[PDB]
DNA sequence: GTATTGACTTAAAGTCTAACCTATAGGATACTTACGAGAGGGACACGGCG
DNA sequence: CGCCGTGTCCCTCTCCCTATAGGTTAGACTTTAAGTCAATAC
């Protein structure tokens, strides 16, 4: 849908070349630091791994 | 059906040299830090002294 | 688990498997020694009364 | 050179030859061993030269130490054919052999499917030409223009482009990432499809039945002609030899038996197989 | 993503009830190894055979045709010979001989 | 309709010759060192007691 | 002077071009197995 086209862009991904992978990913990076307020939505994240 | 390669020089198996604890090391009472110097052509050994 | 070390020290010991658990009987594809696989039930002679 | 002459001369004098004087014998033994000593010394001296020439051919095709060793082999060949009477530094002559040996071993020992050296050379020349045209002309070289510059036919260029293709591994990406080995997504056309076997056996039994419902010995002549029991067809000479008859009668029998099997009762239980 | 082994499977049915008769030959290497090869009956027997070991073996039957193997392709001596002369090399051998003489006894 | 022989023509093949691949060699001024945790086990250092 | 525990750290497992010589194949010629017809007798 057009919304998925809009939301695939404007997406922040912490994994990739130069970033941590999912096996290297700890639990403390996956939380919501109180500095996310207004800079990154704490609701919308993929539900899988 | 399998094949085989006749090596022109003897070679050592890796599982019995590198995997800790080294089995060549325990069989021959040699340190792996020194066994590596032997089998990779970095240091001599004496096979017989009279 | 730890396939390399188990394999190499078993090769040194020349340890002969006897094929009597529920896993080594699954690996080689023959009938497992549990449930309907044991000789008490696998060798039933059935004739009309 | 003196040591090599000396070993030649002992070999000549060993056969049918001389009870040599002790001092002369001992000292050209010394000369013969010293020739090998001096040789060995020269190779040790110029191994670093071999490394220096092989350092620039890395990054493609082969490993580094393999190239080192082929350079070393070329160095043995160069010290085998070195002449000093021409008064030249050894490196000038030796570089020739080193580069030749390295490029040869690169050519015929760097592909899983071995392409012979002439086709490697034409592939390398085509690649260089298309590379320089990409860099200079900018516009991507079209195959026929590559043939024009290449002074060969476009179909030869297409065959060269086909031959250059190198094999991927079966243990790479599933489609994009290496989650599953690619060899777990390739079908097997050379495999029993398990309906062909049972269908083929049923065809066998039905064809045997329809052949049995035919006439006696003439259905069997058809069976021999198409080789349903022997595995080889054999010709009218052999059918006549085993039966004691001629060949025109065999062909008439073939046509007569063949006419009936086109009629539907025999064909209806056989048509669906084709 | 289809694939093939560059081979073909024939859906033929085993016919062990009759096969073409097969003869058996015994080949021998130089180091006392014996090998049995079931060769075809209506076929020629090559006395020199590449056996299961990998080296060339000959038939235990006595034929010995001796295929006249090739001389060594080129030696260091051949390569020096073509670029110099015999008397030049003899002069160099004399030079080294008198050199080690003058070294030893003075 | 079913049993033949005698010509009568026809498509499919062993062998000689030519070109197009293929294994192989060779090619001199002088150049000489690349570019997360979590647990268990083994080896090396350092200090304590008889 | 002579050997033994504790500690720390490293490592491993889990989730160019030329010249020669020789082998290969493709292509055509003559032979042979093969398909065909015509007359005939029972």
């Amino acid at each position: 849908n057009p919304l998925s086209g809009l939301t695939h862009k404007r997406r922040l991904s912490a994994l990739g070349p130069g970033g941590l992978s999912r096996e290297r990913a700890g639990l403390e990076v996956r939380d919501v630091h109180p500095s996310h307020y207004g800079r990154m939505c704490p609701i919308e994240t993929p539900e899988g791994p | 059906r399998m094949g085989h390669i006749e090596l022109a020089a003897p070679v050592t198996h890796i599982w019995y040299f590198k995997g800790v604890p080294s089995r060549l090391g325990y069989l021959l009472d040699l340190a792996p830090k020194d066994l590596e110097k032997i089998i990779y052509f970095a240091a001599y050994v004496i096979t017989s002294v009279d | 688990q730890e396939t390399t070390r188990v394999l190499t020290d078993a090769a040194i010991n020349c340890r002969s498997d006897k094929l009597n658990g529920l896993k080594e009987n699954v690996i080689i594809g023959k009938l497992i020694p549990a449930g309907t696989g044991i000789n008490r039930y696998r060798n039933i002679a059935v004739q009309p009364t | 050179e003196a040591g090599l002459y000396a070993t030649q001369l002992m070999t000549e004098l060993s056969e049918r030859g001389e009870k040599l004087p002790a001092a002369q014998r001992r000292d050209m033994m010394w000369i013969c061993r010293d020739g090998d000593r001096a040789k060995n010394h020269l190779l040790e001296a110029n191994l670093r030269l071999v490394v220096s020439l092989a350092k620039r051919y890395t990054g493609r095709g082969m490993a580094f130490l393999d190239l080192i060793q082929e350079g070393n082999l070329g160095l043995i060949r160069a010290v085998e054919k070195f002449d000093y009477t021409k008064g030249y530094k050894f490196s000038t002559y030796a570089t020739w052999w080193i580069r030749q040996a390295i490029t040869r071993a690169m050519a015929d020992q760097a592909r899983t499917i071995r392409i012979p050296v002439h086709m490697v050379e034409v592939i390398n020349k085509l690649g260089r030409i298309q590379r320089e045209l990409l860099q200079d002309l900018g516009r991507e070289p079209t195959p026929e223009e590559l043939a024009k510059e290449m002074d060969i036919t476009p179909e030869k260029v297409l065959e060269i482009q086909q031959y250059a293709r190198e094999p991927i591994s079966l243990d790479q990406t599933i489609g994009d990432e290496g989650d599953s080995q690619l060899g777990d997504f390739i079908e097997d056309s050379e495999a029993v499809v398990a309906v062909d076997a049972v269908s083929f056996t049923l065809l066998q039994d039905q064809l045997q039945s329809v052949l049995d419902t035919l006439s006696e010995r003439e259905a069997g002549v058809v069976r021999l002609r198409f080789g349903l029991t022997d595995g080889q067809p054999r010709t009218l000479d052999e059918i006549g030899q085993v039966y004691g008859v001629t060949r025109e009668r065999i062909r008439q029998i073939e046509s007569k038996t063949m006419s009936k099997l086109r009629h539907p009762s025999r064909s209806q239980v056989l048509r669906d197989y084709l | 993503l289809r694939g093939s082994r560059l081979g073909a499977v024939s859906y033929e049915t085993d016919r062990n009830h009759d096969l073409a008769p097969r003869q058996i030959a015994r080949y021998r290497t130089d180091n006392g190894e014996e090998f049995e090869v079931p060769f075809a009956d209506d076929a020629e027997i090559p006395g020199t055979w590449l056996c299961r070991n990998g080296m060339e073996g000959t038939l235990i039957e006595g034929d010995l045709p001796e295929p006249k193997k090739v001389k060594p392709p080129r030696t260091h001596w051949d390569m020096l010979l073509e670029r110099r002369s015999i008397e030049e090399l003899e002069e160099l051998l004399k030079e080294r001989l008198e050199l080690i003489r003058s070294r030893r006894r003075g």
